[PDB]
């Protein structure tokens, strides 16, 4: 999940999904850059 | 009425004639029992029905200071009796209604941060644990704690920056000798190292730790612009006012903080933190810290409106204690996430909620319940342990009634106070008078 | 009387309770109906036939239950409320309508005080229309008088000519003129617009204290027990809000006491006194004829 | 003994856009207050004398 | 905000609209000419024919009103302002070009 408030996560609008596709984009690119140090 | 009695069994009855504890009542001492700092506010409209006749009578309890000095060496007593009084402050205060909605607050913290969706920067933790239930909670343990002066405790990540801007409003408000020491100065300390000294590019402190002074204290001396060193001199010189109000004493706020017009004198230090360039920090810290102090500096008018709330809270509220509130550092302190103040500053909106008059009598007639029965298990041992010395009862050892005055108070336990904190509180109840009712019926 | 049905719906809308900041929303208009509108007109006739104390129950909220109170207070003498209820509505029409109106402070009123809230602002208020209405209504009690052997309290002649309702109205209509200089607009055009509800009802309102002051006077003729005034223990409880039931449904049908009902409201009170004079002395009469015949 | 509410009710009613049913007897009878001050008209005049 | 002066503190039921009370506070000349028309534009009532009917003011009719407005949209584009952040000044920048 994401840990943001439960209004924002079920709610069905436009300048609220876009705040929940960043805040996925921002997860992939944090563990896409503690990945390339281990190795 | 006529009698047979033996001559010392008169002298016992005619003790009880005389000296009866009831007192006439009328409708002029109905409206005096309640507190004066209720009955002259405007917001509350008092209205009875019934008028009492001439022969009513009631039984008026003793609410006389404490004798014993609990908050005086007695540091482990004192714990759980403003524990106690925490927990019945926290269910009275009451919650916010219409708020402003939290779906509305972060599609609008959103674009005012301005966040990129591929670089990893510091404002997205911004928008991390604010929602309508922890704003509501920040409301209740800052009143709560103020009205039982229960030690705080700040609890935050040094890596965000916006309980940092939100936590300036906390130290300007809230006097600073409440808050333990150890987490005041940690607090103060990552306010000074990175809003503050990089706003005007001098070195960033290198404070060591048991020094005399708080962090806030050694930077007015060293900065030198004006409307900043008249915000970091407020901080400083916060304190409450013992002020001894209807026979009570407790402690009053500043006159500043009850207008909200210690805001005004905030945001025009933040107002100017915002308008210097930052010298020797990169172009990407000065942006992401320019937009956090914006954040808190829309809500200009909103803020003024809540400095007013929590000061008006409080004063109601005060005025429902009747045992004396004293000023003393606790063992545990009740924690307060730094998180939850930052939902609260930017959630609330345009809807006053006063405390219902159904939760002041009720306030009240705990408050009472409690100071009249602790005032009245005092005088059931000091007239026993003086009168077993009276009697010159040598062979008796006075633990078993003073373990009957710990447990028929309410609140305590008597599994944790040990035997030292038993022969101690006795050598405090041999030196109290004995109350005049009960001297006459052991003379 | 008046509709029930279409008066709530024209009240509702001059007031636009559902576009202000307010609780209760549906709460405003509960208490209007045509079986309260007959309570509080035998309510307030019945307990001034005998003298009777009665308090009052409002909710400080509800500013419309707060104005039809003006009505009741400037016709019912201020010796039949009791005055722990008198001064906490008299303190919630000057702390909320009448204050705010002029811009003057919040009234910081003491409750072990002499005066009534109604008898310091007629002298820290400069308007004459409201000095001149706090002036009557600090002054109308009951004026003791003798007639055909009974004591009985009468109202004045002003009340009962129903003059005093075309003084509320000018005390009223300017009232409703005044800027609210801190009020909030929406707030401020809901309670201009609930004070225009009973000042554009002048015709129907002196119109009923024409008769509320008749109906008493017509049955007062028939009391042959002494009408004296003290205060009782317990109070009749009087709602304010229905007396909004009363100032703004009432008709154009005058009712009089039949002469069949005035005959046996008579006879009730004559042979009541007469066995309460009957049993008197014949408790006297055993009472000295045990003491005489030294019977311990 | 006549009463003029029936005759007021009957003038809402002739013009179109009004409704009767939410016209209370205040409003009806504070309405001919305002129809005796004014002047009759020349014909109704006439024939009426 | 374009101006860099603080935000107005302003309470409900005040006697003065906040135009009303920021021609006082901006000492602008363009765009305090602007404010000015639009806290004293008004009907002008007039009788034509008998009949009491409301005109507006011969510059709403003419369209040189709008020659005042766009004079004070185009100055208030070109203002720096140091207490607000690049971004927004560029995105009021930017919804001021559209019109």
């Amino acid at each position: 999940e994401i840990k943001i408030a439960d209004e924002v996560k079920k709610s069905n609008k436009e300048e609220s999904k876009q705040l929940l596709e960043v805040l996925k984009t921002k997860e992939e690119h944090q563990k896409e850059v503690q990945y390339e140090i281990l190795q | 009425y006529p009698s047979i009695l033996h001559p010392i069994d008169h002298a016992f009855n005619e003790y009880f004639l005389q000296h009866q504890l009831v007192e006439p009542l009328n409708n002029d001492i109905i409206f005096n029992y309640i507190p004066e700092r209720i009955r002259n506010d405007v917001n509350y409209i008092l209205n009875m029905d019934r008028n009492l006749p001439s022969t009513a009578r009631y039984i008026r309890p003793n609410l006389l200071q404490d004798r014993l000095n609990l908050h005086d060496n007695f540091e482990s007593l004192w714990d759980t009796i403003t524990t106690s009084n925490y927990i019945l402050a926290r269910s009275v205060v009451p919650d916010l209604k219409e708020l402003v909605s939290t779906e509305a607050q972060i599609q609008k913290m959103s674009q005012d941060l301005q966040l990129e969706a591929l670089t990893i920067q510091s404002e997205t933790q911004f928008l991390t644990g604010i929602n309508s239930q922890a704003a509501n909670d920040c409301f209740k343990t800052l009143i709560a704690a103020m009205l039982s002066q229960r030690t705080m405790s700040l609890d935050f990540v040094t890596t965000n920056y916006m309980s940092l801007i939100s936590g300036m409003w906390l130290l300007t408000v809230v006097p600073n000798d409440m808050f333990i020491r150890e987490s005041l100065v940690a607090c103060q300390l990552a306010i000074i190292n990175t809003i503050i000294y990089p706003a005007f590019g001098m070195q960033r402190m290198h404070y060591r730790n048991g020094d005399p002074q708080t962090p806030f204290q050694i930077a007015e001396q060293q900065i030198q612009n004006f409307q900043v060193a008249n915000w970091l001199h407020f901080v400083n010189n916060n304190q409450f006012r013992q002020v001894v109000i209807d026979g009570v004493l407790n402690q009053v706020l500043n006159d500043n903080i009850r207008n909200g017009h210690v805001v005004n004198q905030l945001m025009e230090a933040l107002m100017q933190l915002s308008r210097q360039q930052f010298p020797t920090m990169p172009v990407d810290y000065k942006r992401s810290i320019q937009r956090g102090i914006l954040l808190l500096s829309n809500r200009l008018g909103q803020l003024v409106d809540l400095t007013r709330l929590l000061a008006y809270n409080y004063e109601t509220l005060m005025a429902c204690i009747t045992m004396n509130m004293q000023h003393v550092q606790t063992l545990t302190t009740e924690k307060l996430q730094l998180t939850s103040v930052t939902s609260l500053c930017m959630l609330i909106g345009n809807a006053t909620v006063i405390p219902s008059p159904q939760t002041l009598f009720h306030y009240y007639n705990v408050n009472v319940n409690f100071h009249s029965n602790y005032n009245e298990r005092i005088n059931d041992a000091v007239a026993i342990i003086t009168a077993a010395n009276r009697l010159n009862l040598y062979q008796k050892k006075m633990k078993s009634i003073v373990e009957d005055f710990l447990k028929r108070l309410q609140i305590f336990d008597i599994s944790r106070v040990p035997d030292d904190q038993m022969y101690r509180l006795r050598d405090r109840l041999r030196l109290l008078p004995v109350e005049i009712r009960r001297l006459d019926i052991f003379n």
